[PDB]
RNA sequence: GUAAAGCGCACGCAGGCGGUUUGUUAAGUCAGAUGUGAAAUCCCCGGGCUCAACCUGGGAACUGCAUCUGAUACUGGCAAGCUUGAGUCUCGUAGAGGGGGGUAGAAUUCCAGGUGUAGCGGUGAAAUGCGUAGAGAUCUGGAGGAAUACCGGUGGCGAAGGCGGCCCCCUGGACGAAGACUGACGCUCAGGUGCGAAAGCGUGGGGAGCAAACAGGAUUAGAUACCCUGGUAGUCCACGCCGUAAACGAUGUCGACUUGGAGGUUGUGCCCUUGAGGCGUGGCUUCCGGAGCUAACGCGUUAAGUCGACCGCCUGGGGAGUAC
């Protein structure tokens, strides 16, 4: 856990008694996130990935937010991996059998603009179809891939992410989320507490899980 | 006020409980602990302990199992301007057994079942179910 | 309330010794002062209900507390009545 | 809480309940036993009428009352203490808390006079009304009554009602601090006692402004109203009476536990106090809100959450808080 040196604490004094047993300070007002108990299940809970992530566990990796958006998609398509950085839909998960539609659509369509099946009819209808690739990959994209709900699941922050965690545990599958101080963990039976951004932070456990799921396939 | 010590004790530990709390403490007294003990000898508390030598203190550490807490119900019986005192075949059988009822007997503050077999009656207290 | 000397002197003169304010026959005497004084200025305003209420709440206390020595001490009870003149 | 329902609030007798340790007792409490608890019913097992209803053998039951023998944890009696409950003291803390007496300035109206001239006032317009007997406006002097702009707020005090200028006098309560002291002296309380907004009633005062009544004027189909011009009671005061309110948090009191965040109020401990700055830690008080509770709205450590002691009240709507 030396790393752990790089993303320590985060958040004033908003935090929630629920993630008090995990501080390890205050200092400066701003909680310490408790890497002592951190590490514990930095690796415990890191490595019950590993295993359904062994027969092509489909690891859904979460997080819109700014920072780990751009990089959910390098750390998740490392390999089968799954992941999502475009605001969770409203059911993608739960409602997969009617989500899975625009799945569909994005393939077909993004075949139209792949070979020689786009170019054709009035500049109108033609620049309208390839608006919407310009959109349903920004979401589909890191699923579209995927057959159907995916063998476990693992967020970055669960406070801003909350919809994906519902629909997660809603349908029964497991969630991995590093939400720090002001975060319910109840969401999540595998808490990893550790700034819900950071530079570090994100890119750190993003690249370090992964491990464990792309290259701890056999 | 304080009218009935023995009530506080019971609803000390239920909302611990449900408070997720580690122990409880609470000024302790002969039949305080010896309920207390009841509760131990059985399986409802992680263990107990008198603190403070001229000031009773109790360290009654509440038990937890798997995704939920020990006590599940844990109400008064014998309370007071309305004390119950019941014969041997006249105990209660709290959760067809599952439970417990803590009765006052002439012997000490045994269990339903307890007394019971021992074949004497005793004033209720509780039923830590 | 009542005047530091009267208090303290009052106190003396009824403590089971010395700086025992808390004795109860003490208590007692300290009470009734105040109350047989508040006589003069209840007896004129008159309409001074809120001050009432003292006088009325430490009255009943007096009761309240002979009633205690009485029952935990038969003997300083019908004493202290005396050096103060009490029961009708 | 809003459905029926928290007494307007306090104090407190009876009554109910009673922190803590040991000894003692053994009344309640438990056990054992002996009486008595009529038989028949009921119940179980078993018989007799071809069965069944029915009749019957035995037992159980008779929840009970008493006596005797014990058991002593618990309630109770007693004796002895204990200190955390309650209270006493010292010291401070803030305050529209109360009764009494003063007192200042701002304005209103009224009176007198100076100046000045044809309006003023009022409305949606108006009109009544007040003005040449000189208003209004303006200035000067004076008379008097009621209320205290600003500060002032999510503020403070109080049992409730309620309580704002300043000054003094008499006076009650709340809070923190360190401790010193008494030693369960406590909580609750039917009846009872006392306090009770406004309006109202009595006697005698006072009376500027506002204003039920009443009187005009306008509005309108009408307008016993809203609006305008006046204006009596009253409002103010002293003592007495009346006891009601959406007397409302529509939420009885006392005690104990149950995650948090934000802010007001006042006390106290500490920090280069070098600062108002920072940290704590008491009482009070707003706002958001989790668990849980809720029919929902919502409440939420100031609960309507989780419990305990005591009290009040509810039992369909109308008739009716009416009659007697
Ligand atoms: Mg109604
Ligand atoms: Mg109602
Ligand atoms: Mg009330
Ligand atoms: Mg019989
Ligand atoms: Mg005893
Ligand atoms: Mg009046
Ligand atoms: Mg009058
Ligand atoms: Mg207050
Ligand atoms: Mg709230």
């Amino acid at each position: 856990m030396l790393k752990a040196g790089v993303h320590f604490g985060h958040q004033t004094r908003y935090w929630n008694p629920k993630m008090k047993p995990f501080i390890f300070g205050a200092r400066n007002k701003v909680h310490i996130i408790n890497l002592e108990k951190t590490v514990p299940m930095f690796n415990e809970a890191l490595a019950e990935l590993n295993k359904i992530a062994s027969r092509k566990g489909k690891i859904l990796f979460v997080g819109t937010k700014r920072a780990a958006s751009e990089a959910v998609k390098d750390a998740a398509l490392s390999c089968d991996q799954f992941f999502v950085n475009h605001r969770w839909l409203g059911g993608m998960l739960t409602n997969w059998k009617t989500v899975r539609q625009s799945i569909k659509r994005l393939k077909d369509l993004e075949t139209q603009s792949q070979d020689g099946t786009f170019d054709k009819l009035t500049k109108k209808e033609a620049l309208m179809r390839t608006r919407e690739l310009e959109k349903l990959e920004n979401s589909l994209g890191g699923i579209k891939d995927m057959g159907g709900l995916p063998d476990a699941l693992f967020v970055i922050d669960a406070d801003h992410e909350h919809i994906a965690i519902k629909e997660a545990n809603n349908l029964g599958i497991p969630v991995f989320a590093i939400v720090d101080t002001n975060s319910d963990p109840d969401g999540v039976d595998f808490v990893i507490p550790g700034n819900d951004d950071a530079i570090r932070a994100v890119t750190l456990y993003l690249g370090a899980v992964a491990a464990t799921v792309r290259e701890g396939r056999s | 006020s304080m009218q009935d010590p023995i009530a506080d004790m019971l609803t000390r530990i239920r909302n611990g409980q449900a408070a997720n709390k580690a122990a409880v403490t609470m000024p302790s007294s002969k039949l305080k602990v010896a309920i207390a003990n009841v509760l131990k000898e059985e399986g409802f508390i992680e263990d107990f302990k008198v603190e403070g030598d001229t000031k009773p203190e109790l360290e009654l550490t509440l038990k937890y199992f798997q995704g939920k807490a020990v006590v599940e119900s844990i109400q008064r019986v014998s309370r007071p301007g309305l004390r119950i005192y019941k014969r041997k075949d006249e105990l209660p059988k709290v959760m067809a057994g599952l439970g417990i009822a803590v009765v006052s007997t002439s012997k000490g503050v045994m269990t339903d079942r307890a007394a019971r077999q021992a074949g004497l009656g005793g004033e209720i207290i509780c039923y830590v179910a | 309330s009542l005047s530091t000397e009267a208090t303290a002197k009052i106190v003396s003169e009824f403590g089971r010794d010395a700086n025992d304010t808390g004795s109860t026959e003490v208590q007692v005497a300290l009470l009734t002062a105040q109350i047989n004084h508040l006589q003069g200025h209840f007896a004129e305003h008159k309409k001074d209900h809120h001050s009432r209420r003292g006088l009325l709440r430490m009255v009943s206390q007096r009761r309240k507390l002979l009633d205690y020595l009485k029952r935990k001490d038969v003997a300083r009870y019908t004493r202290l009545i005396e050096r103060l003149g009490l029961r009708r």
